[PDB]
Order: C-alpha cells, then structure tokens, then sequence
C-alpha cells in the first residue's frame, strides 16, 4: 500500500523558491 | 451615522433622535411606524383625497390611540 | 422576524381580543408557551408608546403638507 | 511563472488561484439557475445594455447560460455542457447545471481535507458506475398495451411543463404536446410541428390545428377555397428563368425579332404551366417566387397559387398531404399529388392564414400559440420545445424512471451502499458524490418554501429500506408514491443529467493551471 | 365565501377594479371619494347600468346617456391583464446580458 | 409550537418590488 | 471556523437567530468541559514548577524558538519566579543585541 497521501495545494511552495533565488543574487553580487 | 443627503429622510433621522432625547427606547419602532403611516397614505392619495385631509384624519385617529392606551396601567414600585 | 406568517399570526391574536375582554396578548420568538404578555412579563412604559404615536403622527403631517422641492443640481 | 514573468499582457495561476477561480466561477453559475429548478421555481428576465436589447425571458437553463456571456474560463465548460443537453434530449439543462456545480462545491470541501484531486476523479468514476445501475434497474419499459403507454406519455409532458410558465394549463397543453408527437407516426424530425405565435388572447385560447396553417395568401384573382382538391407543390422557377446557360445572349439584327423572342419566352412559360394543370390539380405551392405572367394562367384556370411559402414549408406540406416535391413537370403518371378537404382562409389575430383543413396522411402539426405579451409567447415556445423533444425520444426509448426526486435518491443510495465497501482513501470522495445527488431534491423542496432539511431526510430513510418509487410530493408538501401521482421522466433524460455532469466536473477538477492569453482590442 | 390566503387576494383583485371609476371621476373634475362610494351603493340595490355621468356631473343611468361598450373589449382587457400580472410575480431575476 | 421557520435570505424579494413600482409609474403616466 | 460553518447554514435555510441561540447553549456546555477538567496546584511546589515549564514549553513550541526549549524555558520560568509577586510585566527588561546565536542568550 501507499500508506497515505498528503496533498499540499497551497501558496508557499513557490515563495520558498523566491527567497532562495533572491539570496543567491546577493551572494553572487559580492562573490 | 448615515450619509443620507435627502431632506425627507433627514427628518426620519431627527425623528429617531427626538425619541432618544425624550424617552430613549423606541427609536427603532418610531421609524417603522412613520413609514407605515406614509405607506397607507399612498393608496389614499390615488383616490383623490387631499393630503391635509389625510393629516387631519390622522390627528383624530391618533387621539383615540392615546386615550385607549391609558386603560390598563399599574406599577407598584 | 420570528419566522412566522404575518397574516396567520395577526388574525388569530386580533380575533381573540374581540371574543373576550382585550388581554395582554402579543407574540414572541420562542413564544414561551402561550401568547399572554402578562405571563411572559413583557412590560413597556406608557409614555414610551405614547410618544411613539404622537411623534410619528406629527412627522407624517410635516411630510404630507409639502408640495414643492427646491433642491439644487450639482455642487458647483 | 509569476516569478520572473515572461509574458507580455497574459497572466496565469498555478494551484492557488486556478482552483479558486474555477470553484468560484462554477458555483456562481449553478447558484444563478438554482432558483429556476423545480415546479415552484421562479423565472429570470434577461436584458442587455441597449442597442436592440431584445428581452427574452427563459426558465430553461440552456437559454440563460447561452446569452449571459460569462468571462470566467471554467464557467464556460458548464455553459457548453447545458448547450449539448438542450441539443440531445432537450430537457434537464437546469438539472445538469446544478448537479455539476454541487459536485465542485463538495470538491471545494475536500480542499481543506488535503485529498488528492486524482483520488476524487477515481472515486467519482466508481460512483458514476454505481449510479448507472440504479437508473437502469429502475427503468420501466412499455411495449404493448398502448392504453398504458399513452397515459405514460401524459406523465412525461406533465412533469416537463410543470417547471415552466405553463403552470395552470396542464389540462390543455399536455394534450397539445402528446397529440403533436402522436400525429408524427414515425421519426422525431422536430420540424413538422410548426409553432405559430400570435398576439391576442390567453394561453387557454391556444389549440392544436387539425390541418396546417400557412402565409403568403392565394394570388390576386384566384379562388380562396376549393373543396376536395388535389394539392401539388413545386420547387421550380416560374418567371425570369435564365435557364442554366451562362453566357448566352440574344444577338439579332432588328427590333422585330426581339418581339418574336419575348413572345416565344412567354409561350414557353405558358407551356410550363400547361404541363402543371395536366395533373388535374386545384392548388399550387412554389418555394420560389411566382411573378405576374404565370399568376394570370393559374387564375384563369381556377387553380390556386401559393408563392414563396418557405424553404422548409414545402417539406411540411409534403408530410401533411402525402405528395412529393415535383420540381420537374414532364411525367404526370409518376407525380403523387396531395389530398385535402378545405383550403379556406382563417383569420387569427387580424392576419389571414391559409388553413389546410381535412388533410390525409397528416404527419405534421401546427400549434397556434396565443399569449398576452410577446414575452409569454417566447417563453411558451421554448416551454413547448422542451416538451416535444422528450416525447419525440420517449417514443424511441420507452424506458421511463420516476422523477420528482425519486430518481436522485435511487442513485444516491447505490453510491452510499458501495461507499462502505471501499477503503478510506476513495470512500470520502464517494460520500461527496452521494451528497450532491441529494442536493437535487433539496433545491426542489426549498424553492417551494418547504422544510428541505426534513423532506430529504424522509426520502433517505424511505429509500434505505424498500420504497423504490417514493419521491417528493410538491402538491401538498410531503412524501408520496411517484407511481400513484404519475410523476415520471425519461430514462435518457435522467441519464444525460448524471453522465454529462460527471464528465464536466471531471474536467474542471483536473485543472491545476489556468494560463489565459492576452486578449485583442481590450485596453 | 373563501378562506385562507385566497380571501386576501380576491379582495386585492376587487379593490384594483375600483381604479377605473376612480380614474374616470378624477379626470371629470368630480370628487373620486364620494363617486365610487355612491357607485357601490347603486349596484348593491340592483342598478347594473349605473355609472359616472360626465354630462350631468354625477351618477346616473348609463343607457340613458347611450354609452355602450362591447363585451369583447372588457373581457379581453381583464383576461390579458390578469395573465400578464400572473407572470411578473413569477418572472423575477435581473440578469444583465453582456 | 411554531412548526418550523422558513428563513428566506436571498435577492428577489427586493426585485419583485421593483417590477411593481415600475408598472405603477406606467399606469400613472397614462392615467 | 464558526462563520465558515455558518456559511454552510445559508443553503439550509436556518434562521440566523436560531444559530445564535443554539451557540449560547453550546458555549455554556463548553465552559463546563474546561472547568471540570482544570488541574489546580496549591501546595507541593516541586510539581508546580514542573507544571510551569510545561506552560512555557507549549507556548515556545509554536514560535521561532523551536530547538531552544532546553534554554529558553529556564529563561522564562525563572524570570517570573524571580518576581515573587504581581505580574507587572515591566521589571523584565529585554535587551536585544546583535551578534551570537540564540543559545548565547541568557538571563
Ligand atoms: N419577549 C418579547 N416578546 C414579544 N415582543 C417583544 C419581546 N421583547 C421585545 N419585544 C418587542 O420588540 C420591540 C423592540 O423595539 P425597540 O427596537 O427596542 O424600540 P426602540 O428602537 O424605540 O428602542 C418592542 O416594541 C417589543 O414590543
Ligand atoms: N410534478 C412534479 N413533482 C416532483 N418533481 C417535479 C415535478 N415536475 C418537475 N419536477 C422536477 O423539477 C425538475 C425540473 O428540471 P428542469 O429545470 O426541467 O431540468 P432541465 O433544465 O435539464 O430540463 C426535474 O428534475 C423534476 O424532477
Ligand atoms: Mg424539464
Ligand atoms: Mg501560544
């Protein structure tokens, strides 16, 4: 069996990548 | 607390304020009663009755309502 | 407002005040059993309801005795 | 795609506002036509902003959705769903719109329960398969014993017209709808029943004509009524023929030869009419226009001439008189003529119409709708069209089910019985399918003003132990037997309500991304 | 003779029939309060041909003044108006088509 | 007992008064 | 969530004053569930100080101080324990300084 299924249909999975991509631009600016 | 810029409905605002200043309990029922006296006068207006003749008929009708309301009244405070 | 019918309720209470002497007979929301307002202790002041009929009649007389409106148009 | 957007004027959303705009736009469509469902539901009046607004009141859910013009992308699926329901069975367009919206409303309740949307699709496919067996096993067939089939047809027209403007006219309009399809005696072409709308009079003054009505009255100096006539129709050109040779001129040397050609042209037009009257006829119907030169020839011979009836007017006359089109007149022994008794002209609403009274082999009807306003006549035409289309398919499929909420509780019982024999992953989606099927008798019960919380609870308790024919009684406001009251619907109508709403809710629930393009001329 | 909610609507149907004598008395310069009241007193006695006399300025016989109205005019005015108002209370939902 | 209560919280109670008040203006125009 | 369930009672044609009178009897029964299940602590103060760390451990679990319950619970219990009187909530002056981790904070 699959032992459950957790459907996560919400916003902040995409905003979490926005904080990652913004902090990568700061680290590459003063690289 | 309304922004009604209508001079007839502004008199309904001062009617509810005058009930609050004198007695202070029937401010809601005095607007429904005043709207009921004017709604029943709409059908009487189409029958050719003069509006002062309706107003003179309301004074003779409200005088009976004051004298009949003073029948059963007692308190032992 | 209580969820009843205005014709089916007002006709029954008004007919009971003519067959007998007129009691303290009104209505209520949960209705408290019977419709006797003296048993349900629904007590209002005499001068409260006296000024409800007196002020609404005089305000109707000042809005029936008017045959012209002279309001302006725009503000400026 | 919102982050670092690479679009010009287009916007999109993924799994956050995609299902949010899909559930808002689809419920608001179903909540719009929610008040028009049932025998006590009100009607809508549709209006435009101006520029020949042409107000058209309709109670049928297909005509409401086809004129509103919804801007929501997911709401156009339910608009197109009700369009196919009107074109296939002609009924249940309102019932398929509320049922498809109640499925997505129960699917919106599964948002916070963290159910996977593919599990709801797999749960509803097993729920729809269990609901097909509930309607198929409860369908009542009718073969022989035709006195029970004609009584069954009046229950179909009485159920369809009860939810329309023809409320207190079921003693008359049921006979106008049953006998119209009963006079077809064949295929449901749905065009031999020509509905004529005339102002003046009440809806009780409307009637079904025993013959056929037409316009474009009989000539100038021709007889108006001929008893025991032979009707011959035509689809040929009478005058100014220019016969099929493009690039042919009259190149003569003198003007005296032009007078000989134009006399030879009128002799061939006279010889064509002389070939028509060799059949021994008294009436003539041409689909094209008849000019003055053949009109004098029919008037001198005592023959009628009905010019330019309609393109589909000669088809109804060929089905009501028993003849043929006969566009070529060169074999009188191979042309079958029509039959009639009276071709007198009647006056309906200060307009003289040609009444074909007493026709033989009359497989065509004429409903003379008379109403108070034009808004009533436009509503009664669509109300009769929603009743004739079901009876044209009830004679093709005689299977009928008990309507009035009885069919929906039978479908909801078969899903709930199989929802308990499933694991908990798909059993929650099957219970939401059965709750949406019970909403369809709940909308009917609450539109009349009854206690919808208790009547559907009495229907669920009745169908749980026997009572396969128990339904909702909208006359008194209780639970009664549908076989006694005679509230039945067709099997193919109730199947298309269940099947098309389950397929349309499958499409919208599977949408996780709505990428709309940039529109043109919108700034 | 009726009961329930039906008895309150036929009285509303009967009170709406008094508008046309109230319209005819008001346009003629007569008092419409006493004209329709006197007309109900004449028809209760048995005067079926009583109405508003615009020449004398009161209530008199109609057939003496040669005021003749056909039956199909008044029947179709009552049948078509009742069938219209039976649909307006049934057709009530504002949908603005785009 | 009250034998039920039918709460009607919807639109067309107010639009039904709009069709009445519009038809009264037509009857008073040609009065 | 009360008004979300009240939105579900829109289509059921329930009167809104019935929902108010139904919730007043429901809230009165809900007060008796918390009052009968409340655990008091008078004497035996070695179990009350353990009970106070369960209050601060539950409050700080829903905040940013997730993996600091071994330190910030002792910083919160002993701060109120050093008051020895009324909870004025102004004698505990919190000074915020940059530099260092949250484990470097102290009372
Ligand atoms: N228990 C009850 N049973 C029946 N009627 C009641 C009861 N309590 C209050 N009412 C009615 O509700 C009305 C409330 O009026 P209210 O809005 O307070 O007037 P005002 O606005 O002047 O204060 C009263 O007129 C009273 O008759
Ligand atoms: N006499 C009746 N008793 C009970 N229910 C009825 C009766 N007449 C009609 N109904 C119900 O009213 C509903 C009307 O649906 P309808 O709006 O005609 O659907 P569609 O728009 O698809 O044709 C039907 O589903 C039917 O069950
Ligand atoms: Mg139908
Ligand atoms: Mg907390």
């Amino acid at each position: 069996r699959g032992k459950g299924a957790y459907q996560d249909r919400d916003k902040p999975a995409q905003i979490r990548f926005s904080n990652i991509s913004a902090a990568k631009a700061v680290a590459d600016a003063i690289r | 607390m309304m922004d009604v810029d209508h001079q007839i409905a502004k008199l309904m605002v001062e009617l509810s304020k005058s009930q609050d200043d004198e007695i202070g309990d029937g401010t809601t029922g005095v607007v429904v009663l005043a709207g009921a006296l004017l709604e029943e006068a709409e059908q009487l207006l189409d029958r050719g009755i003069h509006p002062i003749r309706i107003a003179d008929g309301y004074e003779q009708a409200a005088r009976v309502a004051i004298e009949h309301l003073d029948k059963i009244s007692d308190s032992v405070l | 407002n209580s969820g009843m019918n205005p014709i089916q309720t007002m006709t029954e209470v008004r007919a009971r005040q003519v067959k007998e002497m007129n009691p303290a007979l009104g209505i209520d929301c949960l209705h408290k059993g019977t419709n006797d307002m003296k048993q349900q202790h629904v007590i209002e002041t005499l001068i409260g309801k006296k000024q409800q009929i007196s002020l609404a009649t005089q305000m109707v007389r000042m809005i029936l005795k008017i045959d012209d409106i002279r309001k302006p148009g725009e503000s400026e | 795609a919102p982050v670092n957007i690479f679009k010009a004027g287009a916007d999109e959303e993924r799994a956050e506002t995609a299902r949010l705009t899909s559930f808002i736009g689809a419920i608001a469509i179903g909540d719009l036509v929610k008040s028009t469902l049932g025998p006590k539901g009100m009607d809508k009046i549709l209006l435009s902003s101006g520029r020949d607004a042409s107000l058209m009141v309709t109670n049928d859910g297909a005509t409401i959705l086809k004129n509103i013009g919804v801007d929501n992308p997911a709401a156009k699926v339910l608009v197109d769903m009700s369009r196919v329901q009107d074109d296939e069975v002609g009924d249940g367009t309102t019932s398929v719109t509320v049922l498809a919206a109640e499925l997505l409303r129960e699917a919106e309740s599964l948002i916070a329960k963290k159910i996977h949307p593919q599990t709801i699709i797999a749960g509803w496919r097993e729920a729809t398969k269990a609901a097909r067996e509930a309607l198929l096993s409860s369908a009542v067939d009718h073969g022989s014993d035709e006195v029970k089939f004609r009584q069954d047809l009046m229950n179909i027209a009485g159920t369809t017209l009860s939810s329309k403007l023809l409320t207190h006219h079921k003693d008359h309009f049921t006979k106008l709808a049953v006998e119209a399809v009963l006079r077809l005696k064949g295929s449901g072409n749905l065009e031999a029943i020509h509905i004529i709308k005339k102002l003046g009079g009440s809806l009780a003054d409307s009637y079904l004509d025993e013959g056929f009505l037409l316009d474009k009255k009989i000539g100038v100096n021709q007889p108006k009524r001929i008893e025991n006539a032979k009707i011959l129709i035509a689809n040929t050109g009478m005058d100014t023929d220019k016969i099929k040779i493009f690039g042919s001129r009259v190149r003569v040397d003198s003007t005296a030869k032009v007078a000989e050609i134009e006399h030879a042209e009128k002799e061939k037009m006279k010889e064509k009419v002389e070939r028509i009257l060799k059949h021994g006829i008294n009436c003539f119907i041409n689909r094209q226009l008849i000019y003055n030169y053949p009109e004098q020839l029919f008037g001198a011979a005592g023959v009628m001439a009905i010019e330019h009836a309609d393109f589909a007017g000669v088809e109804r006359l060929a089905l009501v008189t028993g003849g043929e089109i006969a566009s070529t007149f060169d074999h009188p022994e191979l042309v079958k003529l029509g039959s009639c008794k009276l071709i007198e002209e009647v006056m309906i609403g200060e307009d003289k119409l040609i009444h074909f009274s007493g026709v033989a082999l009359g497989e065509a009807c004429t409903i003379v709708l008379r109403g108070a306003t034009q808004q009533i006549l436009d509503e009664a035409e669509r109300s009769l069209h929603d009743a004739l289309c079901v009876l044209a398919q009830t004679v093709k499929d005689s299977r009928t089910v008990y309507g009035g909420g009885c069919s929906e509780m039978l479908m909801a019982h078969a899903v709930t019985q199989l929802a308990n024999r499933t694991p908990g992953k798909e059993a929650v989606a099957m219970e939401s399918y059965a709750k949406a099927l019970r909403m369809l008798p709940t909308i009917i019960a609450d539109n009349a003003g009854y206690d919808s919380a208790d009547l559907v609870a009495q229907l669920r308790a009745a169908h749980s132990e026997g009572n396969t024919t128990a339904g909702l009684d909208m006359r008194e406001g209780t639970i009664g037997d549908m076989a006694i009251l005679g509230i039945t619907e067709s099997f193919q109508v109730k199947r298309q309500v269940l099947l098309s709403a389950a397929e349309a809710a499958e499409v919208i629930l599977r949408v996780d991304n709505i990428i709309k393009a940039a529109p043109r001329k919108r700034v | 003779t009726l009961s329930g909610m039906e008895s309150y609507c036929v009285r509303a149907f009967a009170d709406a029939m008094e508008v046309i004598p109230s319209t005819l008395a008001e346009n003629a310069g007569l008092n419409p309060i006493s004209t329709v009241t006197e007309l109900r007193n004449r028809h209760a006695q048995g005067e079926k041909t009583a109405g508003i006399n615009v020449r004398k300025g009161g209530i008199s016989n109609i057939l003496e003044e040669l005021v003749v109205q056909p039956l199909l005019v008044s029947v179709s005015a009552l049948t078509l108006a009742t069938e219209t108002v039976r649909s307006i209370l049934k057709i009530d939902d504002v949908v603005n088509t785009r």
